């Protein structure tokens, strides 16, 4: 009937203000332009917040620019029943060319919870090519 | 004169007026009605006539060493350039280069190419590697009441006495 | 219920006439092999053909082969109700190994309207593999 | 209703013990962790089942690591009417440095048949980072 | 001894037999009828005994420095093989190499493989570095009727007096 | 004092006790009864108070040049640690580094960080490329009743007469 979706895209992302030595996690738009949620999908502060227990599909595209050793994203899941989050998609490259960029796509099926909370970490915030919604975006939709 | 469109009305087939740039259709026509148009709310835009019901959103961001060319405007999309000492190509925003002793710039840096340089003719010379410095002659001893001891092409002009 | 679904496979190219500098469209197969089309969902001419208004998956692989600086993919929106088309993903690699290939690999949800049209655009379209099915491919369905 | 699903996950990989020249077939995870198969989806050492004709998305990433000229992942489809797989996936990447890790993505949809096979092949076993389920794995879905 | 295979009637379970390399199963057999097996239309094969409901597509599309090895027909697929002087491996198909002053030619190029250069054996030399040459002999001014002023392994052969 | 969590009671709004580490929920609270913790199985953990109707998986697979240092408890998850002469950094785990003549070792090589190599201070030396040599002082010639014939600093010690 109404499933939830969202596509979410790259906004300019503002600088971590202290290092946990931790991946920080991509802000997004979630209503302008590409970007949208229906149907009890929110998006909060770098979360999307899963309203409905079942399978969804997740993807996230990250696109990086350098004018590091590896670049990598991960999308983890974040529920409130343990502190530590689960990292459910991992893609990490090695770089080796001092002017260079690269997308990096990820996606699969994962079984989740109503509450269960999805966010997209980086290696490198500073990185991530933010200039357009096409190459940076995050989304996920209920099968 | 004006650009129509084809309208499926909730009701028959229809023409209606299409809208100009800076605004979208916030009402389709019907018989009674001609085509409502609303203005782009802000950080939106439309640039033609249309006939979309959504204006498009202003999406670049100026990035790295980019400035504004263009500000979002109700009928523009924003835009960016490469900044002063930087060109674009490829997809990247690089800056200039400079011309090394022996070759001059023909043609300054441009937000839109690079320094193009190229080697000076037989009587003319460049000193300094920047991108400033085009091909510039050599000295006349003869016209100046001198001789040339030494005279170099690449660099250095001329040594007169 | 029967829901509009297409898989297309790559083709030979044609060479383009004349460079607008803009990015060229590639043709597909549409019936033969690994590639169909079903449930009104047309592709004519470089185009996929949106019969039906709703959320899409949209994804795309071309295989990149040298034997420039960057190559990029673009999936791209064409409406009649506005002369521009929109960019809705961008796959763009920087390259740097005379002889190389990479694949570029692009999927995500949007909301389309029936009439849209759908088309894959490249950088270079002498660099694109064409060889096999499974290398370079085009495809969308209504979730 | 009660559509077949299945996502896998990387385990240790077992050293082929001959070359057929051929891309050997990798093994996955079932059940623990993210891995799951459901509604009628068998996984049977390197094959997920196909329990039902009907339109599927197969999606897999495979994460390569060196410590050859090419890295190659395959999604390859047996059926019982003919000995010769179809290659419906190939995603092909060629590699220039002496330590490197990199994923390669592949997604598509595609008409499959109850009693069609699904396994996925790479060039080089011993290159596949199986250390986490997040880097290296395989799922399909009805739609 | 005729390949077989089980199928579910629209009636039952019956044996129906599989069809010849360039057809494919148009209908399946029935308890009246055995199998109808129809040819594969054009730019389809079938290289084996199947029970396919739909013959397999010529997908091979040879491209770059290649052409056919096979055509397309009706019992295979389409091949490709890389062109006279190029050869394919790991995925490419790159021109052979040449055998420079000092090696040899053992082993022409092939499609397949790459042309394998060897050093000469003392008492051989090659003199040109292109894939042709082997490893030729040296001149005997012994059997010649002259005496060796200068030898060289390496090229050139021998120069006698 | 015992952490909790609220539940929806298939009849109720409750708040039911967590489950310690090594535990996680087997059923649910009831107005009747506490939370039943039930052990985690072979091969999964739960590392912290919880309210997990799963435990987690020990997913960490050691691998390359790794060997376990925590193994999979009930408690906590399995982990990999880089072995004797390897560290591990941005995501790779290589083989430590050898100090050059000249330079000593004032780290030794962690399975964390990689040897550090500084330069020996004016009166010190280092003989060796390996990475287990320091700065090993110099020869005193004074103190043991010799002359300095040759010193040198960079490596060899000295040489006395």
């Amino acid at each position: 009937g109404d499933k939830p979706r969202a596509h979410l895209t790259v906004v300019r992302q503002t600088p971590t203000q202290h290092f946990k030595n931790q991946f920080p996690a991509l802000h997004w738009e979630h209503e302008l332009g590409l970007a949208f949620t229906k149907n009890r999908m929110n998006y909060t502060n770098k979360f999307l917040l899963i309203p409905e227990s079942g399978d969804y599909f997740i993807y996230s595209q990250v696109t990086f620019r350098g004018m590091p050793d590896s670049i990598t994203v991960v999308i983890t899941k974040v529920t409130d029943s343990y502190p530590e989050p689960t990292q459910l998609l991992m893609g990490t490259k090695s770089v080796s060319g001092s002017n260079w960029f690269q997308p990096i796509y990820l996606g699969a099926m994962f079984s989740l919870q109503e509450g269960d909370k999805l966010m997209v970490n980086v290696s490198d915030i500073s990185l991530v090519d933010y200039t357009k919604e096409d190459k940076t975006f995050f989304g996920a939709f209920l099968l | 004169e004006t650009p129509t469109y084809p309208w499926r009305d909730a009701e028959e087939r229809l023409v209606c007026a299409q809208c100009p740039p800076g605004t979208f259709v916030q009402r389709p026509c019907r018989r009674d009605s001609p085509t409502t148009c609303g203005p782009c709310p802000p950080r939106h835009y439309t640039q033609f006539w249309n006939y979309l019901e959504r204006c498009r959103y202003c999406n670049v961001l100026c990035g790295e060493r980019e400035e504004e060319a263009r500000a979002c405007h109700a009928t523009h999309n924003r835009a960016c350039r490469c900044r002063t000492g930087f060109f674009a190509h490829a997809g990247f925003c690089l800056e200039h280069a400079s011309c090394p002793p022996g070759a001059g710039v023909i043609a300054p840096g441009t937000p839109s190419q690079n320094t193009q340089c190229q080697p000076c003719p037989p009587g003319t010379f460049s000193a300094s590697s920047s991108s400033s410095e085009q091909c510039q002659p050599h000295r006349n001893c003869t016209a100046l009441g001198l001789a040339l001891n030494v005279p170099g092409s690449s660099s250095h002009d001329t040594l007169c006495t």
